[PDB]
Order: C-alpha cells, then sequence, then structure tokens
C-alpha cells in the first residue's frame, strides 16, 4: 500500500531552476524521513539530503548544500527538492527514499524516479 | 538503574519540571524504537535498545517514562514518536534528539548543551 | 570518506554468498549504521538492511547483516534467482550518508 510516485520526465534549460515532487501515500507522511538520491550512469548513487516532515529539519551532503533545498507540504503529503543553477552534471534520475529512524536507520520504500535532462535550447 | 526516576502523568511538574539545573527524559516503552499515531506499524524485534542511561548518569540527572502506561504525558509536548530525548532546562526544553544513538553520539548532544 | 564494495560477484541457486562494505577512514562500527539497498532490473529500489543488521518490514529472512572484521556484510543464505541485483551499501559519517559503487550479483 505504501507508495512513492514522483513527477514526470522533465526538460530544463541551463541556469534555470526546477522543482521535483514526491507524492507519499498509504501511511502518515509526518512519521518518516524522506531522503533524495542521484543516479547517473557509471556513478552509482549519490546522497543529496534528508528531511524530517515533522518540523522541516534538513541535513545535506556538503556537495549539495548550495544545490538542493528540501521542503515538505503536510496537507498534500508531497516532499520536494529544488535544484538551482542547473548544469550538465545535474542530468540524473532522482529518487526519493523513505527512512525509519526510530531506534535505528534503515531504508525501505523507494520511488520509480524522475529523469531530468539539462539541455540548452539550440 | 538506581539513578532512574520512574514518573507518572500528574507527577511531572514535581519530578522533572521544577529541578536543579539540567534534567532529561528518556521516553521509552519497551517497544524500543516504534511510533505513535498509527499503532499499527511498530517493531519489537530490533536490538539497538540503548540502556546506556545507567552509564552516562554515572559519568546531571535523567528521568524515565513509559507511554503505554502514561498516555497523558507525551501528547502535551507533541512527541509523535519514541525514543525522544527531551532536555528539561529550567522547566522548559532546550533541544530534542530523535532516532537512537551510541554512547559517543549521546555525549556529542549533551556536551553541546550543558557547558 | 569513500565507501568501497566488490565490483561483481558470482553465485548459484542454493549457495551462500557474502558481500562486503569497507570504509576508508578506518573500520566499520555500530556508529556507521550499515545500510544495504537492492536494485533489481528497470530501476526497482528497495531497502533490505539498516543499522548493521535490522531488516525492513517484509524483507526475506535470508538477508542478514553482520560485521565481519573491519567491514559490514550482507550474507544471502540460499540465493534465489530473483536476487540478481546491484547491492549498494551506505555508511553514516557526521550525519551524512556515503553510498558505495555497488556489487553486481549474478545468479546462474
Amino acid at each position: 500500500e505504501v507508495q512513492l510516485q514522483q513527477s514526470g520526465a522533465e526538460l530544463v534549460k541551463p541556469g534555470a531552476s526546477v522543482k521535483l515532487s514526491c507524492k507519499a501515500s498509504g501511511y502518515t507522511f509526518t512519521s518518516y524521513w524522506m531522503h533524495w538520491v542521484k543516479q547517473r550512469p557509471g556513478r552509482g548513487l549519490e546522497w543529496i539530503g534528508r528531511i524530517d516532515p515533522n518540523g522541516g529539519g534538513t541535513k545535506y551532503n556538503e556537495k549539495f548544500k548550495s544545490k538542493a533545498t528540501l521542503t515538505v507540504d503536510k496537507p498534500s503529503s508531497t516532499a520536494y527538492m529544488q535544484l538551482s543553477s542547473l548544469t550538465s552534471e545535474d542530468s540524473a534520475v532522482y529518487y526519493c527514499a523513505r527512512m525509519w529512524y526510530y531506534g535505528t536507520y534503515y531504508f525501505d520504500y523507494w520511488g520509480q524516479g524522475t529523469t531530468l535532462t539539462v539541455s540548452s535550447a539550440a | 538503574s538506581d539513578k532512574i526516576i520512574h514518573l507518572t502523568d500528574d507527577s511531572f511538574d514535581t519530578d522533572v519540571l521544577k529541578a536543579d539545573g539540567a534534567i532529561l527524559v528518556d521516553f521509552w516503552a519497551e517497544w524500543c524504537g516504534p511510533i505513535e499515531e498509527s499503532d499499527d506499524r511498530r517493531y519489537d524485534l530490533v536490538g539497538p535498545c540503548k540502556m546506556i542511561a545507567p552509564i552516562l548518569d554515572e559519568i546531571l540527572t535523567v528521568a524515565k517514562l513509559n507511554i503505554d502506561q502514561n498516555p497523558g504525558t507525551a501528547p502535551k509536548y507533541g512527541i509523535r514518536g519514541i525514543p525522544t530525548l527531551l532536555l528539561f532546562k529550567n522547566g522548559e526544553v532546550a533541544a530534542t534528539k530523535v532516532g537512537a544513538l551510541s554512547k559517543g553520539q549521546l555525549k556529542e548532544f549533551l556536551d553541546a548543551n550543558l557547558a | 570518506a569513500v565507501v568501497t564494495q566488490e565490483s561483481a560477484l558470482t553465485t548459484s541457486p542454493g549457495e551462500t554468498v557474502t558481500l562486503t562494505c569497507r570504509s576508508s577512514t578506518g573500520a566499520v562500527t555500530t556508529s556507521n549504521y550499515a545500510n544495504w539497498v537492492q536494485e533489481k532490473p528497470d530501476h526497482l529500489f528497495t531497502g533490505l538492511i539498516g543499522g548493521t543488521n535490522n531488516r525492513a518490514p517484509g524483507v526475506p529472512a535470508r538477508f542478514s547483516g553482520s560485521l565481519i572484521g573491519n567491514k559490514a556484510a550482507l550474507t544471502i543464505t540460499g540465493a534465489q534467482t530473483e536476487d540478481e541485483a546491484i547491492y549498494f551499501c551506505a555508511l553514516w559519517y557526521s550525519n551524512h550518508l556515503v553510498f558505495g559503487g555497488g556489487t553486481k550479483l549474478t545468479v546462474l
């Protein structure tokens, strides 16, 4: 029943910004953390940050502190992540994972991902 | 173990609130970890249970509550999940610490708050 | 820090394989809270282990977490054909997560 569905395949210009969503359903949104990961071909995975939807507390990777901005919306249960000053390096499938933090730290439910392509208008 | 002060709902203003300097509150319930709202998703298996409190106390005072036998205390402070370490400084709250941690990390949290 | 894993291992149905997860800083401890994500074909991610040994709800019991020497591990006792997937790990340092390169497990 627990499901994480993110926005569709985007196409954005370099220098602009983009907001990727992550609808959470089948559970209480404010009872679980919500990470964000970056998957590029031949690079594996890369942690961007996490967010506690209760209070809006955030922690970031040092590489992604000026890049990402994690926020939440409790009514719609939608987690967010705003990538700013987009480059060709930001072209990646971004997922949103769920984490149980109570007593221990483990992942469980992941999303299908959202293919972002930073292409310039010729 | 002998430094642990078991509390009640009405005995919260006497024990922890009015005190000398620093006072902590380990919100355990023997389901070490598990959440509140939907008491449907919880876990008794896990083994990170941290009884480390009988050790860092020996290294201020720390109290101890159980929300299955005291469902009046936790709702007042908006404790949406356990174990939450609420720090009572001068009958108020300085900082909170959610999601269990080792002895080296519980020192990191305290030592950035007492002195 | 740089988390390291094996590039690719090979096993068969019924066999017992063991993956590892080294850390460059030193040894992997209980403080690192070793995680283990699984990536089945067509980008199907799901968390198996976390906090060195604690499984997620619904995860098969054969996936067990331990600490063999100076690295975290993931032992699959009785490997199934569906287990054919890339097993990443993830260690915590100062409240920041570091993923590894991943281990392409191939089941014959």
